[PDB]
Parts: C-alpha cells; sequence; structure tokens
RNA sequence: CGGUCCGGCCGGGAACUCAAAGGAGACUGCCAGUGAUAAACUGGAGGAAGGUGGGGAUGACGUCAAGUCAUCAUGGCCCUUACGACCAGGGCUACACACGUGCUACAAUGGCGCAUACAAAGAGAAGCGACCUCGCGAGAGCAAGCGGACCUCAUAAAGUGCGUCGUAGUCCGGAUUGGAGUCUGCAACUCGACUCCAUGAAGUCGGAAUCGCUAGUAAUCGUGGAUCAGAAUGCCACGGUG
C-alpha cells in the first residue's frame, strides 16, 4: 500500500504518495524541472530528502492545486515529511529540528475598512 | 429514474434538520438514499456607511450565508414519493424538485 | 425626498411598461436590422414623439420608504441607513454582522 | 520596543552556497518583493567579480565587506535643548548589516549599464577601499573621533 | 462612544430574527417592502392592543404573520371578529394568502418594546419622566429581571436645554454575547418635541 | 540615408529609424517594411540605394512632414473661423476635449504665473 | 461620437427647416434643439439656438454640416 | 482497478484534494532559571499551534452645545394663484490661482516582441453570454449552456525562457491635439467610456517641510464586487511574490 501525507501552505494544497525504488518526481502529470522554473523552489522539495537519506531509494507521486510557486513548493515539502513519518514514525526527531513538520499558518491578512490595504493607512494631513 | 432535492436556507441548524427529515422519511419507506451532500455556501457580503452624513471610514459589514444541501433518492417507490410529498418542512427552507 | 420627486418616479414606471417594454423595443430592434430598410424607416423619428419619461434609463433607484436617491442597494430596495435600521431589528432575513 | 523586548527573525540560508549573510544581502538589494530577479543580480555580480579578481566567491565578498564594516557610530541625544552626538560601539550583527546596505545604496547611485555590473564594480572598489561605500564608513569615522569627548 | 445594537449583535447567538423567510435576489426587495407595509398597518391598527413583536415567515406563496401581544383578547375580538378583518387586508397588502397567529406575552413588564411604549404613552399624558422610568425599573426587577436600564433623551419635561437621563438597576453586561439582553426603542411625540426612550432588560446568561 | 521629408535617419534599426518622419508611428513603420519586403531588425548598413527608393515610394502614399503639418493646422483654423466650441478653445489656449480647468490643465495653458 | 446608423435631428426642427425652404427665408428660427446634427438642407438659414437664457442666431454655412447646433451658442459667460 | 477517441472521459472507487455541519485541542498544563517560596517573565520539551497562537466583530462613565433639520422623524418659524408644481435648454464639468488626497512617470531590478508555469475570492435571467463568423480594433451578426462546486464573465499579472534596445529626453514616459470610428441611451455640442491612425508636453527622482508600515506586514503584481442604461486612477474585497 502507498504511503500518504498531506501538505499545505497559504492557499496551496499538496498530496504526497510514497513507493520504494528510484528517485523519480511527478508533479501534476509533469516533471520536477518542467513545472517549477525556479531552482530555489526545486531545492525546498529536495530538503526532506537530505536529513532522511534518498538518492534512488523511493519514488513520489505528487499533485498540488491552489496558490503560487513558493506556496505549492512549500506545501509539497510538508507533504513529503508527513508521508515520511507515515512510513517510519521514528523520523519525527530529525523532521522537527528542520522545521518541516510545522504547518506555516501565515495567511494573507484581510483588507480593512478605512485602510488602503491590510495595514497600509492612507496619508495623513494636519492642515 | 432518480429524484433530486436541492435545499436552500439562510440558517444552517434549520437546513440539516429539515434534510434529516427528508433522508429518514425516504430510507424508512424503503429507498436508496445518496447524500446529504453539503454544497458550497454563497456568502453575499454587504458594506453600508454607518453615519447619516460624512464619516467615510465608519462602516457596518454584513453577510447573507445561503446554505446548500443535496439529497438524491435513487428509488422512486410509491411508498417513498407519497411519504415525501406529505411532509411538513420549515417555512424558511426552499425545496427544488429535479426530475 | 419630496412627494413630487416620489410621484415623478411613479410616472416614470407607468410609462416604462406602457411603451418601452412592448412597443418602443420593437422599433429599436428594427432600427438595428441591417437586412431590412436601410434608409426609409422613420422609427428613429417616431421614438422622439413617444414620452421622455417612458425610457427605462430615465428612472432613478430610490429607497423604497424614504425616497433617498443615493446609497441604494437593489438586494433590499433600501438606502444604507434604512438597511442598517432593519438589519439590527432582524427584519432582513439571514443578515447579520459579518467578520472573517 | 518600549516594553516589548523582541529577538531577531532567523532567515533561511542562500539557495546556492548556503550562506545566511548572502540571504541578508539578496533581501537588502531586493525591491518590490522580487526575490527571483534579486538573487539573479547578486549571482551575476558574484560571477563577474570572482572571475575578474581570482575566484573564491565567498572570500571576494568578505574582502570587500571588511573595508566597509564600521567599528563606531554616533547616536543623536537631546539632553538640555542641545542635540549631542554620543559615540557608540556597533554590534557584530549590525556591523555587517550597515556594510551590506551601503554597498547596495552606492551601486544604485552608480552610472553603469546594469545592476549586476553596478554591484560588481562597487564590490571591486570596496575590495581595494576606494568607492562611495568605503567613504560612508569614513564619514561615520570622522563623526565619531570628533565627538570623542562625549563617550 | 457609540454602541452596537444589542439585538442586532446577538442575532444568531441568543437572539432570533423577526423575518425567517427565504428568497432569491429577484423577490428579496419585493418581500422586504411587503414586510414593512404589513408591520406599518398592524402597528397603526393594534396601537392600543400592546403589540410587542411581529414575525413574518413566507411558506411557499403565502404569508404567516405571528403577532406577539400582551392583550390577545382585544387583537382576536368577539370569536375571531378582529382577526378576520386584519387577515383580509394583510392578504391584500402582501398579494399572497394570509394566516395570522397570536402569541401571548405573559409578563409584559419584562418586554423591552412594551416597557418603552409604556414610558412613551406616559410622557404624552404629561407624567413626570423620572416617575415613568422608576416605575418601569421597579416593575421589571420585582418580576424577575436580572437587570434593567432605561434611557430618556431630549427636552425632558419641556426644558430648553435637552438632556439624556438614565436609571439602571442590577446587572446589564452588554459585552457578553451569551447574555439575553432584550433591547427596543420608542419615541414620545410631545408638544415640545421628540423624546427618545431606550430600554435594555438582562434576563440571564446562555 | 534620406527619406521623403528632408530628414536624415540615424544608423539604428529600420522600424525605429522610420518613426523619425512626422506622420509615421509604430503601425505605419511596420506596414511600410512589410510592403517593401524589408526586415524590421536590420540597420541602415547593407541597405543599398535600391532598397531606400522602394521605401521612399511606399511612404509617398500617406501625407507626411510639411504636407501633413499644414493639413493638421488647416483643420484647427477651420474650427476657429467656424465659431464652434472646439474652435473657441484652440483660440483661448485651453482644453478643447472637455478636461477640467479648475486645476490640472498645464499642458495647454503652459507654465503658471502668480 | 455616435453610430453611423442615422444622424440625429429633432422632428419639430426638421419640419421647421422644411417649412422655411418652401415658404422662403423668414426671421431667426427660435429652437432649443442643440442636439441636432446640421444637414445640407440648412445652409443659408438663421437658426436661433438656445444657450440657457437667450437665442443665439447662427447663419448656417456649408462647413457647419455634421456639427451640432449647440457648438455655435456659448453656454458659459467668461470674462 | 477494467476500457481507451489519451480528455476523469466512462463503468467504478469512497482512499485522497475539497465542500460544510458536529466534535477534539493550548490551560503557563509540564520542566528549568529569574523573582518576596507570590504574581509574572524568560528558555526548553511535546505539539499543526505557546504564552490574549494569527485576524476580525465587540468601543465603559463621559469630553468636543463636535457632524447630520438635505435619508428619515420632529417642537417652533416662514411661503401657501408661491419658498409649491409641470416642462424645454442650460449649470453642478466655468478657470488668474492656492491647498489636500490619489494615479502615472522619470526607465535597464526597465521598455518591446514571441513562447510559457502558478491563484484566490466574487457576480449573473429586463442577466452572464460561450463556440462559430466578420472587422487591424472597440465591436457586430448568428447562437449553446446556465437562476449556476455543472454554464458564462475570464487569457491572472508579476515570474520564467529566448531575442532586441545599450545610458540617449532614448524602442523611457505618456499628456495634448488633428483625422476616422465603436457601443449604451429619446439624445454623447456643452459633458461618456472605449478603439484605430497620426501627434510625442512636462518629467533624467522632487526645497523648506511631511506621511504609512513591526510579518505573510511594507513594497509590488494582477482579480472580483457594490452603485450602474452607460460612465472607477475612488471605494469595498481577493490572492500571488515577498
Ligand atoms: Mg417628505
Ligand atoms: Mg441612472
Ligand atoms: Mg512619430
Ligand atoms: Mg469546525
Ligand atoms: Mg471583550
Ligand atoms: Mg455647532
Ligand atoms: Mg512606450
Amino acid at each position: 500500500n502507498q504511503y500518504y501525507g498531506t501538505g499545505r501552505r497559504k492557499s496551496s494544497a499538496a498530496r504526497v504518495f510514497i513507493k520504494p525504488g528510484n528517485g523519480k518526481i511527478v508533479i501534476n502529470q509533469r516533471s520536477l524541472e518542467q513545472y517549477f522554473g525556479r531552482e530555489t523552489a526545486r531545492m525546498v522539495v529536495r530538503q526532506p530528502l537530505e536529513l532522511v537519506d534518498m538518492v534512488e531509494k523511493l519514488d513520489l507521486y505528487i499533485t498540488v492545486k491552489g496558490g503560487g510557486i513558493s506556496g505549492q513548493a512549500g506545501a509539497i515539502r510538508h507533504g513529503i515529511t508527513r508521508a515520511l513519518m507515515e512510513y517510519d514514525e521514528s523520523l519525527r526527531s530529525e523532521l522537527r529540528k528542520a522545521g518541516f513538520v510545522t504547518r506555516d499558518a501565515r495567511q494573507v491578512e484581510r483588507k480593512k475598512v478605512g485602510l488602503r490595504k491590510a495595514r497600509r493607512r492612507p496619508q495623513f494631513s494636519k492642515r | 429514474q432518480r429524484i433530486r432535492i436541492r435545499l436552500k436556507a439562510f440558517d444552517h441548524r434549520l437546513i440539516d434538520q429539515a434534510t434529516a427529515e427528508i433522508v429518514e422519511t425516504a430510507k424508512r419507506t424503503g429507498a436508496q438514499v445518496r447524500g446529504p451532500i453539503p454544497l458550497p455556501t454563497r456568502k453575499e457580503r454587504f458594506t453600508v456607511l454607518i453615519s447619516p452624513h460624512v464619516n467615510k471610514d465608519a462602516r457596518d459589514q454584513y453577510e447573507i450565508r445561503t446554505h446548500l444541501r443535496l439529497v438524491d433518492i435513487v428509488e422512486p417507490t410509491e411508498k417513498t414519493v407519497d411519504a415525501l410529498m406529505r411532509l411538513d418542512l420549515a417555512a424558511g427552507v426552499d425545496v427544488q424538485i429535479s426530475l | 425626498a419630496k412627494q413630487s420627486m416620489k410621484a415623478r418616479e411613479v410616472k416614470r414606471v407607468a410609462l416604462a411598461d406602457k411603451y418601452f417594454a412592448k412597443r418602443a423595443e420593437l422599433k429599436a430592434i428594427i432600427s438595428d436590422v441591417n437586412a431590412s430598410d436601410e434608409d426609409r424607416w422613420n422609427a428613429v423619428l417616431k421614438l422622439q414623439t413617444l414620452p421622455r419619461d417612458s425610457s427605462p434609463s430615465r428612472q432613478r433607484n430610490r429607497c423604497r420608504q424614504t425616497g433617498r436617491p443615493h446609497g441604494f442597494l437593489r438586494k433590499f430596495g433600501l438606502s444604507r441607513i434604512k438597511v442598517r435600521e432593519a438589519a439590527m431589528r432582524g427584519e432582513i432575513p439571514g443578515l447579520k454582522k459579518a467578520s472573517w | 520596543p518600549r516594553r516589548r523586548v523582541i529577538g531577531q527573525r532567523k532567515i533561511l540560508p542562500d539557495p546556492k552556497f548556503g550562506s545566511e549573510l548572502l540571504a541578508k544581502f539578496v533581501n537588502i538589494l531586493m525591491v518590490d518583493g522580487k526575490k527571483s530577479t534579486a538573487e539573479s543580480i547578486v549571482y551575476s555580480a558574484l560571477e563577474t567579480l570572482a572571475q575578474r579578481s581570482g575566484k573564491s566567491e565567498l572570500e571576494a565578498f568578505e574582502v570587500a565587506l571588511e573595508n566597509v564594516r564600521p567599528t563606531v557610530e554616533v547616536k543623536s541625544r537631546r539632553v538640555g535643548g542641545s542635540t549631542y552626538q554620543v559615540p557608540v560601539e556597533v554590534r557584530p550583527v549590525r556591523r555587517n548589516a550597515l556594510a551590506m546596505r551601503w554597498i547596495v545604496e552606492a551601486a544604485r547611485k552608480r552610472g553603469d549599464k546594469s545592476m549586476a555590473l553596478r554591484l560588481a564594480n562597487e564590490l571591486s572598489d570596496a575590495a581595494e577601499n576606494k568607492g562611495t561605500a568605503v567613504k560612508k564608513r569614513e564619514d561615520v569615522h570622522r563623526m565619531a573621533e570628533a565627538n570623542k569627548a562625549f563617550a | 462612544g457609540q454602541k452596537v445594537h444589542p439585538n442586532g449583535i446577538r442575532l444568531g447567538i441568543v437572539k432570533p430574527w423577526n423575518s425567517t423567510w427565504f428568497a432569491n435576489t429577484k423577490e428579496f426587495a419585493d418581500n422586504l417592502d411587503s414586510d414593512f407595509k404589513v408591520r406599518q398597518y398592524l402597528t397603526k391598527e393594534l396601537a392600543k392592543a400592546s403589540v410587542s413583536r411581529i414575525v413574518i415567515e413566507r411558506p411557499a406563496k403565502s404569508i404567516r404573520v405571528t403577532i406577539h401581544t400582551a392583550r390577545p383578547g382585544i387583537v382576536i375580538g368577539k370569536k375571531g371578529e378582529d382577526v378576520e378583518k386584519l387577515r383580509k387586508v394583510v392578504a391584500d397588502i402582501a398579494g399572497v394568502p394570509a394566516q395570522i397567529n397570536i402569541a401571548e406575552v405573559r409578563k409584559p413588564e419584562l418586554d423591552a418594546k412594551l416597557v418603552a411604549d409604556s414610558i412613551t404613552s406616559q410622557l404624552e399624558r404629561r407624567v413626570m419622566f423620572r416617575r415613568a422610568m422608576k416605575r418601569a425599573v421597579q416593575n421589571a426587577m420585582r418580576l424577575g429581571a436580572k437587570g434593567i436600564k432605561v434611557e430618556v433623551s431630549g427636552r425632558l419635561g419641556g426644558a430648553e436645554i435637552a438632556r439624556t437621563e438614565w436609571y439602571r438597576e442590577g446587572r446589564v453586561p452588554l459585552h457578553t454575547l451569551r447574555a439575553d439582553i432584550d433591547y427596543n426603542t420608542s419615541e414620545a411625540h410631545t408638544t415640545y418635541g421628540v423624546i427618545g426612550v431606550k430600554v435594555w432588560i438582562f434576563k440571564g446568561e446562555i | 540615408a534620406r527619406i521623403a521629408g528632408i530628414n536624415i535617419p540615424d544608423h539604428k534599426h529600420a522600424v525605429i529609424a522610420l518613426t523619425s518622419i512626422y506622420g509615421v508611428g509604430k503601425t505605419r513603420s511596420k506596414a511600410i517594411l512589410a510592403a517593401a519586403g524589408i526586415a524590421e531588425d536590420v540597420k541602415i548598413s547593407e541597405l543599398s540605394e535600391g532598397q531606400i527608393d522602394t521605401l521612399r515610394d511606399e511612404v509617398a502614399k500617406f501625407v507626411v512632414e510639411g504636407d501633413l503639418r499644414r493639413e493638421i493646422s488647416m483643420s484647427i483654423k477651420r474650427l476657429m473661423d467656424l465659431g464652434c466650441y472646439r474652435g473657441l478653445r484652440h483660440r483661448r489656449g485651453l482644453p478643447v476635449r472637455g478636461q477640467r480647468t479648475k486645476t490640472n490643465a498645464r499642458t495647454r495653458k503652459g507654465p503658471r504665473k502668480p | 461620437r455616435s453610430l453611423k446608423k442615422g444622424p440625429f435631428i429633432d422632428l419639430h426642427l426638421l419640419k421647421k427647416v422644411e417649412k422655411a425652404v418652401e415658404s422662403g427665408d423668414k426671421k431667426p428660427l427660435r429652437t432649443w434643439s442643440r442636439r441636432s446634427t446640421i444637414f445640407p438642407n440648412m445652409i443659408g438659414l438663421t437658426i436661433a439656438v438656445h444657450n440657457g437664457r437667450q437665442h443665439v442666431p447662427v447663419f448656417v454655412t456649408d462647413e457647419m454640416v455634421g456639427h451640432k447646433l449647440g457648438e455655435f451658442a456659448p453656454t458659459r459667460t467668461y470674462r
């Protein structure tokens, strides 16, 4: 049976499936390099596969909807780590230290009445 | 074939209680019942100026949540059709019959 | 608003359904058909002879109680002030103070 | 910062070499929240600087940084109507932060063809200590040795 | 400062709506003006009949008016004599058929609208405002209210400089959403202007 | 290089070099090089006298330079002699199209004076 | 400025232009119609166009065809 | 998993994303240090979340005879063959100027051309209006679906890939004006929006002085909505990068 872990950050939601053998990455029926045009966004998904060793040890079928580049990439990082604990559960110690277990609750703040943006207040005039 | 019931109500604890009545009445009188399916709520937001004259930043922000429920009954048994038709449901719930 | 300004709207509605709903719409679609009559129509001329208030665009959306021509909401048919007044009394169904 | 005694946000290291100091530098250069185009200018300037100075991309940054890094600065203090400039010893963290900030501000004030070129030539001038950025550490030094009595 | 309507803020928490019907954007405005027009008729007709609340619900293509009153006998009449003449014109105003229900208001001295309307009707008879307020407070506290607050604003007793006076007995936690606060207004149209009555009755938490 | 209205185009790319004429913007410059069979990303260098005159004959079709300047000025004077609103404003040095004069109308009025 | 599908003209003024052609040129034609487009059948006539208070008499010319009657009657007094 | 027009598209599967109702959870509870053994603070463990976790709603007695008799209601006063009422045209859009709030800039962290990856939240029958066809285009003709997690508005733009311009009042910047048009509307002269062609102002970063913002904030980049026949650089709301 497939090892599953859900990951999300911002408005992005990523589903991660783990199966042993090879070092393949398929994101929404596309390759890792084909989907993300940034190498910084490519390295964040490679992050869980550093502390926990993998070169050609296990494959990953991943799908992500919503948000943007860093949002989707960040969501996948959380998913892999959740699928990794699903497979062992003793990997929690190494995953906490790196801060990948934690869901980043940072969402965009709402626009408030009287304000130009979320916090940006219109220019003040004394006289 | 199949009978499609679409429920709309501004109150949530009124829609699923009237839905519970439709699902139970159908499954009791021997019918195949799919759902209660919870469809997305349409949040009609409104922003009104709270002052009768001037005071642009002072505002009241309201919403009208329109809750949606889908109940699909597979077996149109005469024991089920007649049981559902003579059912007294909350006056604040709109029922859409889809054949 | 004024009783006269309220009455002026009743006249603008009565004439909107009498002509520009069943008669003036027929001559405006005609003044658009390229296939038939490209010069001798008189439909553009006979539209003028019809009362002015009869046009639907000449009507102003006014608060259904006070007559306020400003701060109108179609959803309730009232101005922001009388919307708030009824909202707080629970006279508007499903409407409550929202926060997100 | 009156009552609240806050710490400091630990930022993620550089995606290329893994330097926290460079991650501070890309952010300092960054404008309009465009990190992609910001690291593209920092990496192109580092590629043109290390090549035209004899490799060691981490060390070529460090040589230019040691010349702009200040030791002392003045703090404006109104005691008796008059505004006194008190000389104060800067902390190691802010030492680098001021050094990096002047490198970016001096390269922005340059007249070259690109920001990757403007940065490289400013990092070249700082490595030999003869630019607008090393002069900003110099003016800060003359201000501190003057008000040396009010220490 | 300015306070939030105690009824409005509690709608959905511990307070119910006065309009329970559902409608789409199409007839929402048409129903709202029909609601205003029906309440307007009934408040004018049943003025001496102590009407506290009016609830409108629309089952399909019909209107179901639930008149909350402290004097149901005068509203009903001689074996439905008065209910029949009311329903007949409610159906005319609304367009759709009408069905009027009468809900008994047991302790009216605990109803905000009825307390407020009592102060208003007293101020128009030339009673002293301080006496009217104290009587409203005392009657409510002796009948079980956990608290009461009554406010009268503008030209009190004919005075040239308008004042805002208030009497408060018990607990009135206006910040606790959980609390049952019954709030209503009334206007006394006096020979020397308009006097605004505001009543808050705290009945207990949850 | 010298085309139609006396002007001497620089040794820049064909499409930008042709915009130098008064009466040819970005659209006419793209259409003139498409009709004469010349590339847009090619300089004045290599463009022989046989390729210059074929563009001169192409640009001769539309009113350019001095011929266009008098045509624009004629329509301005026409409004002015007519006595129309549009003419009374070309005569008063104020915004003709309808723009506000209470404030910001400095392009037409010119720089302010106390 | 408008759709090519028919230039606009008021019927009360168009009938006044017709009556002036057959019966010959009279005194200035008192009209409030500022929205009407000038036609070739107007050249030579004196149309008194309103400004808000008085009727500005304008002698129709061939170059005036296509323009509105209200362009030759100033609405705002500026001195 | 079975079948492929390689489209979840069709049988199916209720696993997962999500939808929306109910419920759990975080309390200085644990440990340690500081501190009058107290309160509390600091750090750590566990935990998705840690010290009111993030945001909102909530605004005490009262202050400024502070704002609103032009939303409405109303004591008093005033007009009542007129301060009322109807109509056409005009004005609210005037322009020697001064101040406040904004948008767009002054450019290579950028302009342009082609190729292309990734949202969120809304609106809709007197409506949103696809596909197809015509027009450089704004649009127009023809005409499906959809009172809507189904259909439509609607291609997100920043970003990334390649090429070009090479510090120039410029392939920056778009004002102003000339010519021709589109749509809505009885009707676009005064005084609408938008398109096409041409024009190519000022401005190369702003004196004295001054404003916002402490984290998913500022900065920037798009998207939707209310009003609305038509008329957003305003307002209200939304996520992207950060
Ligand atoms: Mg009135
Ligand atoms: Mg209108
Ligand atoms: Mg040109
Ligand atoms: Mg929940
Ligand atoms: Mg509180
Ligand atoms: Mg005052
Ligand atoms: Mg340009």
